[PDB]
């Protein structure tokens, strides 16, 4: 499971890889949740914790949303979030998860993202990724806050190549998302 | 309630995962008429000397003081806790709290949590029953002496105790013994180091507490 | 991603105090103030996270009953109790606690380990994941009784050595407290 | 050995203006069971070296064989033997701290810990130590096991630096190691009463002591 | 005659052994979103990986009550510990505040520890669900 | 035991002789080869003629005792003074029902007018024995076969003392956890005697 | 398993001048919380103007010393009596340490002396045998607190060059003291030997716990 | 001590008397709770008038003692009778340059013209004690009171055979390693006398 | 418990025409020491059963208390527990190794091996064995640890079969369970000479001899 | 480190892959797998690094010894069992190893291919097919090999193994080196 991110200047661009699943043969995007109609979540780590935990964070916001009739924060979101994973953990043994949060706050008029590791360390980044054993090399020469989202796509698309290069086929390859002033939408084409 | 057992397994798994979780002379003699407490006052943080000038002389009440040893955070936190407790039994009664009844808090305390508190403390001090010394362990064992040591310089201070311990000691002959017995270890302990530091509690009479008695 | 460990130095001045903290340049910093309170943790990221919101809690509530903020040595021994409170799940962290009193102007600071026990120093403190080398830097640097400019020479110049000595996005916070103004400064090395 | 099995406690040893004093009791301890008494752990060598030894018993046996077996091809064939080429302490403490390291280097060590106390030839003092590890060192007072924590701080009172060996007589030294006896009496668990003392002394030579005793032993204090 | 207490761990377990919080659409299972533990806490979980100690904190004073009691009846009779705890639960009983936390006067003094503190007074220990007064009365009820 | 925890090294002897029962022991306190304590008390008293000698882990045995106490203080306010039989009772039930936590051994010597004075022994485990006379401790192991040849039923008081005397020497001259004093309390019907030797009276027996 | 090893606790400085070498260390022998001698040296003079010394577990230290004198003595012997320079005397040393690779010395080693061109020369060694020549090394406990001290007054890049000895030798004793007052392990005495053309010279000052 | 070996639990004792000696011995052989042996002869014979009883490893002993025999044999062909000191000392180097390697104990009791009886002990490890009396074995540990007070230099023949008889059926009766019958040598000038006494007699003293 | 402390070795058990026999010495041993003798493991439940007990004291203790409860228990308000309401050897079986099983499935154990012997009111013989892990079984010779291996051999000897034991005198089962001890004497190192006895009768009803000795040892052949 | 082998009615066929160490980024041409043991005779090898390497130059190092003494090649067969005694004998006093090895050659005498494989502990099997390394190219070896075939039909079986492998290999599975030894001796195919 490996998932990136990228904040663009007005949109946040997340990559999840398509299905991995032990040694099961699967013809079929399971590591996306919608949390809000702006604020999309990424996960990936063991299974059946991580499924669990997004369902329960995706719940929880719906619920919020439906009370308030107004949409949450993306940093609320990440800060509920950091909360329910650090709960989550108190008296348990510690589960592998990694988290991205990108969202697009409308009344600052901002793309946000958020990366969120297992023990609950909440980091705000303008780029993130989890599960490549770097790609943060290209990342740092590559990157620029100002860039438009077909800059970001072009960015994820030389980070794309990258990965796919000591891979094998069995990578099936990776879905796309963008999150920004319209909403959520998938990048189907490209 | 009470004391957390919360992110112990995640405590546990970090231990597993290579990750480092981050981490003294006493004396007590008995005279004719009372009883001394003396300490070193060095505080080290490791091998590292953290402070040259520390109180390691606590007051449970005004007339009932004690040191510790091990855990420092345990020993304080027990240490006010009793202090506490005595202080509203003391209210609750109207009279002056006895050492017994510290004696029996604390190792009652101590037994309860089965030595996972690691207190171990000498404590002294004068009721209107008289003078009273006592030795009190982490798992809740509790012992009298006419002189006990502790630390990890109690060894020379112990010596020290007895070459020249008798039965009648005055209020000064007893000072200087145990000042002397604060120096041995000082000198032969690396533990050990700095000032001296005491509290006379003589029957009848306040409390005399001389912080660096001997520099 | 990586924002676990890092170092926090705290030293007296004359009539003042200072405080600095290592940091990435480029908004995790890992000192914070409750009014004219400052504390700096190092150690776990999230437990940093965590004792920053529950002591920013206490402080507003301590403040709404009190009608009064909090005092640096009132502050120290609620953190000594809150860091005891978990005696067997204990954070993963080294705090310190630096101000100057209202009333008496006296400055303050201490240091804790990670279940509260208090080490009050009168000259520095030293938090981080070497805290020896650094130590050994402040122990050669400080004086007592400087003046907020000779502190914040001295602080800085120790900062500066323990950066070089073991990088590339190097950078500093220091906080120059005085009773009536506080000075918060960067430095990009 | 790999363990000990039967053992003694300790050995202290103090210098003072003309000589060194040595001590140690005379006890063979078989776990907790205080198992044999009389067993001299003080060994002669000469009439200038007094070696105390410490630790496992059929070691030290082994020990003493050496320091015999040494004596004897001294005088193998110099008639000078009882004359300037006798053995001094130095030349013992060489060998024997070589035998020591040599043997923890061959991951069989003997399992003591050992003092040489002595006068060499030109009146000086001599007092060294060497244990299983073969690690040595020197000072003016010297002591093993629970004695190195109890009778040290005692002894280091008298003689604390070297400017106080020229001011320390025979008496007061030797009243202080009595005393140190008396405390390792008190508050050693494997400890004995019965006692041996060595004196080696510039002017008057050796003097031994057997069958010491610890006397004036406060127990009244009971209540 | 315990001392320590004994008998702490379960000898079964179910998915409905938490009556409170079952799910409506699927009453054998348990409510996850109404547990408000984090989401992601399996049952199974809670029965390995326990520190030693927390079993005998937990039912510590019990225990020691429960030895109490036991040597009433041995010394006394029946209607001593048949009082103690009548008067325990008359007590327990008419207390509802569901805006506290803290333990009544008469308990404490029927305790015998009017002038005693513990950690557990020291330290007596946001949501989006389950955190109203409703759920204390349905609890408190029975409803 | 626990790690770390302080243990019971001692030498206990209880013998019942014509007019009532003797229980003595050494006073020795160790820490492995280090004495942590010359003289202390190894007699605990239990009523006004019940004591008793512990083994065993010490804050375990101190806190059972305390219990025992206050149980016999509450026996007491109802029917008067116990039986031995009944502190023995006590003692094995809070012994035995905590014996997968705690480590205890308890001697236990009594006096009163109907059974004239009896021994009880509880050793590991819970169980009890009433015995003429009990061994118990690290030392005891040394004189099993000399008190077995040196015990008579209905002995005088001094021969009763110098029998103790000389067990109890003995298991001090060989046993290196057993230490200076000889501390005894003698219970008939006239009253509580207490007694205690010194090493230069017994180290020459 | 028998251990063979142990931990002695010292602390020594070797420093190179401009026609000078200066080697210290602190006098305490000590068991991990005892004092087993509050004099014992471990810097020492090996001849042909080479002081060195051999910090960490003693009885190691004392076999690799008298090996490399006994090497010595028979370098004298088989060349007829040419004085051995210091970089011939750290291959040795070198050879010494890496024939125990296996079951090596528990020690840091330093060495000075003057090369062939008169200026000083100061080398360190690893435990296996890796060694180089430095300016200033400080090994052992608190060295953390000594390397500081030195760097604060001393432009290793007044300039080191144009210091004299007895400069050096007071900044030595300063670091010192400073380091036993901060170190529970640093103290009771230091031992300066001073490296110069006229040969070696010995200065011992007190530090504190006497 | 290796796995599924063969161990000498016994009862061992040698007590110099005025005439020369006496060496006794139970003649219980255990495995585990099991009596693989319940009439053993455990007074091994070196020499004519040298003997000694064994204790550890049964082989290990067994090994060490006939290689002692076929020295004191060579000894004998070159210089004659050898005394006790010779034995003890040949045995102690066999016991220990080997102790890394074998676990043996050894007791060995003589007579000489010169010496006029002698008891050596060589404990685990190596070392050699000279004594007027030893005892060993797991039983011995509860006779070391009782012989330490009935134990007299130069006693009759008739009393060393009492004394001994007593101490072993103590030790017998405590340990349950020991019984069966015991076993006696008595070495003197007039020659080597052999003795056994039966459960009936010795249990009812 | 977890281990036991104080333990006693063996009980041996047989069935004979009329009525059933059942014999144990009298020890505690503490480890390798012999240390408690007078310690009875025989104990009369009733005037018709016999329960022999080995393995750890104290749990043997909290048994015996335990059949003294059950005693009291069914005479509580029961004026015909004498003849006709008395216990039987079967009820008191089926309490013990539920009682066993229980504390097994409990992972707290009672150390014990347990030997029923007794008759029931229709003249059945009765005898059965339950130890600590709830396992019991039937047969018309009984016996724990070292009995088990050598009594048993003896024992089998005697009665064979079922048709066995109506061949089968008083006087001959009580030879060979004295046998049977002497040979367990000579051979258990935990053992000693001191020994009870209890004679289960349909007709006489009840023979409880204490303090029995094993007697004719041979031991002269020693000599050689 | 994946070998593969196949013989066919004439010859034999050996595919073998390159090595990438351990995070060493090298670029060579050679082969490191494969050592001529003789003129018709030819050996491959997979395994722990050191001593697979260390073994297959003592056994090409033998093996060139008798060639010279005797002037005269040994057998395919007399080969195979020379390094199935010395593997064996290799592991005789010490921890066994992981190597395995793919014997091909040509028996001039009998005018015949053949191939043996010798695993780590010493067991010779005589096969026409072998694999090993990665870990279903048996099942598609089964199903599609016949004792007749020629070389180049070989060649596309070995193609539609190396193409079936390729798809799980992650992405730096370089050029596989293919040897083919017939009557005419040892050559390399460029493809």
């Amino acid at each position: 499971d490996i998932i990136l991110g990228i904040r663009v200047q007005d949109s946040v661009i997340l990559a999840s890889s398509k299905a991995v699943t032990r040694g099961i043969s699967v013809l079929k995007d399971d590591k996306t949740r919608q949390l809000s109609p702006h604020t999309l979540m990424s996960f990936a780590g063991e299974a059946g914790d991580t499924v669990q935990f997004a369902e329960y964070i995706q719940a929880n916001i719906q619920l919020y949303s439906i009370r308030e009739d107004y949409e949450l924060s993306p940093q609320a979101v990440s800060s509920f979030v950091r909360q329910e994973l650090a709960k989550s953990i108190r008296s348990r043994r510690p589960y592998q998860v990694n988290v991205l949060i990108g969202g697009y706050d409308k009344k600052k008029n901002k793309p946000e993202l958020y990366q969120i590791d297992y023990l609950g360390t909440k980091v705000e980044l303008p780029y993130g990724a989890h599960g490549y054993s770097y790609t943060f090399f290209l990342l740092d020469h590559h990157y620029r806050p100002d860039m438009t989202t077909e800059e970001g796509l072009d960015l994820l698309k030389l980070c794309v190549q990258e990965l796919e290069k000591r891979m094998p086929m069995d990578f099936k390859g990776v879905i796309v998302k963008i999150v920004d002033k319209d909403g959520i939408r998938q990048v189907d084409d490209f | 309630a009470g004391l957390s057992f919360d992110n112990y397994q995640r405590n546990n798994f970090l231990a597993e995962n290579s990750h480092t979780q981050p981490k003294t002379t006493i004396v007590g003699v008995k005279f004719n008429n009372g009883v001394v407490i003396a300490a070193d006052t060095r505080s080290t943080q490791g091998p590292i000397v953290a402070d040259k000038n520390c109180a390691k002389l606590h007051r449970i009440s005004p007339k009932i003081w004690c040191a510790g040893a091990g855990t420092a955070a345990d020993t304080e936190a027990v240490t006010q806790l009793i202090g506490s407790n005595i202080e509203l039994h003391s209210l609750y009664t109207s009279r002056e709290p006895r050492v017994v009844s510290a004696l029996q808090m604390l190792k009652q305390h101590l037994f309860k949590y089965q030595g996972h508190i690691g207190a171990y403390l000498i404590v002294a001090g004068v009721d209107p029953t008289g003078s009273h010394l006592f030795s009190i362990h982490a798992h809740g064992s509790t012992d009298v002496g006419y002189y006990l040591s502790l630390g990890s310089g109690s060894l020379a201070a112990m010596a020290v105790l007895e070459s020249h311990w008798k039965q009648d000691l005055t209020k000064e002959e007893a000072i200087k013994l145990a000042s002397d017995a604060i120096q041995a270890g000082i000198w032969n302990d690396l533990g050990s180091g700095s000032n001296v530091d005491v509290c006379v509690m003589e029957i009848g009479k306040d409390a005399e507490y001389l912080r660096n008695y001997t520099p | 991603s990586s924002i676990n460990g890092g170092i926090v130095v705290a030293m007296t001045g004359k009539d003042c105090v200072a405080i600095a903290c290592d940091l990435r340049l480029g908004k995790f910093e890992k000192i914070f103030h409750y009014g004219h309170v400052f504390l700096g943790i190092t150690g776990l990221a999230t437990d940093v996270t965590t004792l920053n919101e529950m002591f920013r809690y206490k402080t507003n509530l301590y403040k709404l009953k009190e009608e009064r903020a909090i005092e640096p040595e009132t502050f120290t021994q609620l953190v000594s109790s809150s860091l005891y409170e978990r005696r067997f799940g204990p954070y993963f962290v080294g705090p310190v606690v630096a101000g100057i009193n209202s009333k008496s102007g006296k400055p303050f600071i201490a240091g804790f380990d990670l279940i509260g026990c208090i080490d009050e120093a009168k000259d520095f403190i030293v938090s981080g994941t070497a805290s020896d080398q650094l130590f050994g830097m402040c122990e050669s640097l400080y004086e007592p009784n400087l003046e907020p400019e000779d502190l914040f020479e001295t602080i800085s110049q120790a900062l500066l050595n323990a950066a070089d000595r073991d990088l590339s996005g190097w950078g500093a916070v220091v906080y120059i407290i005085k009773k009536d103004e506080v000075v918060k400064r960067y430095l990009k090395m | 050995t790999q363990q000990p099995i039967v053992t003694g406690t300790s050995v202290i040893s103090m210098k003072y203006d003309n000589g060194v004093i040595i001590a140690a009791d005379n006890l063979g301890s078989y776990g907790s069971l205080l198992r044999f008494n009389g067993v001299e752990r003080l060994i002669p060598v000469g009439d200038n070296t007094v070696v105390g030894i410490s630790g496992d018993i059929s070691d030290m046996q082994h020990i003493e064989r050496l320091l015999k077996d040494l004596v004897t091809e001294n005088a193998y064939d110099n008639p000078l033997a009882d004359a300037e080429e006798a053995l001094e302490p130095s030349y013992i403490f060489e060998y024997l701290a070589t035998v020591m390291y040599q043997r923890r280097s061959k991951m069989n060590p003997l399992w003591n810990a050992i003092i040489v106390a002595g006068v060499q030839s030109n009146g000086d003092q001599f007092l060294r130590y060497v244990n299983l590890l073969g690690v040595t060192y020197s000072s003016p007072t010297l002591a093993t096991g629970f004695g190195a924590h109890m009778a040290n701080p005692l002894l280091r009172k008298v003689v604390d630096r070297e400017s106080d060996i020229p001011k320390t007589t025979v008496q007061v030294a030797e009243e202080a190691i009595v005393n140190a006896m008396r405390v390792l009496y008190y508050r050693d668990a494997r400890s004995s009463r019965n006692f041996s003392l060595a004196i080696i002394d510039k002017n008057t030579g050796l003097t031994f002591k057997k069958n010491l005793q610890v006397e004036n032993m406060k127990w009244d204090f009971a209540k | 005659m315990n001392i320590v207490p004994q008998d702490t761990f379960k000898s079964q377990v179910s998915t409905d052994q938490d009556k409170s919080v079952l799910s409506s659409a699927v009453p054998s299972l348990p409510d996850t979103l109404r547990q408000q533990e984090g989401g992601a806490v399996p049952l199974s979980t809670q029965l390995n990986d326990r520190h030693p100690l927390e079993s005998t904190l937990k039912n510590w004073e019990t225990t020691q009550r429960q030895r109490q009691m036991e040597q009433y009846r041995q010394i006394f009779g029946i209607a001593e510990p048949m009082k103690r705890t009548m008067e325990m639960e008359i007590v327990n009983r008419t207390d509802f505040n569901p805006l506290s936390t803290n333990g009544s006067i008469h308990r404490d003094i029927l305790l015998n520890k009017e002038c005693s503190i513990d950690w557990e007074d020291v330290y007596p220990g946001s949501t989006m669900v389950g955190d109203d007064v409703h759920s204390k009365i349905e609890k408190q009820l029975g409803i | 035991l626990k790690k770390g925890e302080v243990s019971l090294g001692t030498s206990i002897m209880a013998v019942t002789f014509k007019d009532g029962v003797i229980l003595g022991a050494d006073s020795r306190t160790t820490t492995g080869a280090y004495i942590a304590n010359r003289v202390t008390d190894k007699l605990t008293r239990v009523h006004d003629k019940i004591w008793c000698c512990r083994s065993g882990s010490a804050a375990d045995t101190q806190a059972i005792a305390d219990i025992v106490q206050y149980h016999l203080e509450l026996y007491t306010s109802q029917y008067g003074t116990p039986s031995t039989e009944t502190a023995a009772s006590v003692f094995k039930e809070l012994c035995y029902e905590n014996k997968d936590n705690l480590t205890a051994g308890i001697i236990v010597a009594g006096y009163d007018d109907k059974n004239k004075g009896e021994v009880y022994t509880i050793p590991l485990g819970g169980s009890v024995h009433k015995l003429p006379y009990a061994i118990a401790g690290s030392g005891s192991t040394f004189i099993y076969g000399y008190c077995d040849k040196n015990f008579r039923e209905n002995m005088s008081k001094e021969e009763t003392v110098d029998f103790i005397k000389h067990s109890l020497s003995q298991a001090i001259k060989w046993d290196g956890s057993s230490g200076g004093v000889i501390r005894m309390v003698v219970l008939t019907a006239a009253g509580v005697e207490r007694l205690i030797f010194y090493p230069d009276e017994y180290e020459q027996l | 398993q028998f251990n063979p090893y142990g931990d002695n606790g010292g602390t020594i400085l070797g420093i190179a001048g401009e026609d000078f070498a200066v080697l210290a260390g602190d006098t305490r022998n000590i068991t991990d919380y005892s004092i087993n001698s509050r004099y014992e040296p471990k810097v020492f003079d090996c001849g042909d103007n080479i002081v060195m010394s051999a910090n960490g577990f003693a009885a190691d230290g004392d076999a690799l010393v008298k090996r490399f004198k006994n090497s010595v003595k028979w370098y004298h012997f088989d060349h007829n009596d040419k004085k051995l320079s210091i970089n011939s005397a750290a291959r040795n040393i070198q050879h010494l340490l890496y024939g125990k690779r296996f079951f090596p010395y528990y020690v840091h080693t330093i060495i000075a002396g003057l090369d062939e061109d008169g200026k000083g020369a100061v080398y360190s060694f690893d435990p296996v045998g890796s060694y180089e020549r430095e300016q200033c090394r400080a090994g052992g406990a608190a060295a953390s607190l000594i390397m500081p001290f030195l760097d604060n007054q001393v432009n290793f890049k007044k300039p080191l060059k144009y210091l004299s000895v007895e400069e050096v030798i007071k900044l030595v004793r300063d670091s010192f003291t400073s380091a036993t007052e901060r170190h529970i392990q640093v103290g009771d005495g230091l031992e300066i030997l001073i490296v110069t053309k006229d040969g070696v010279r010995k200065e011992f000052y007190e530090l504190k716990r006497d």
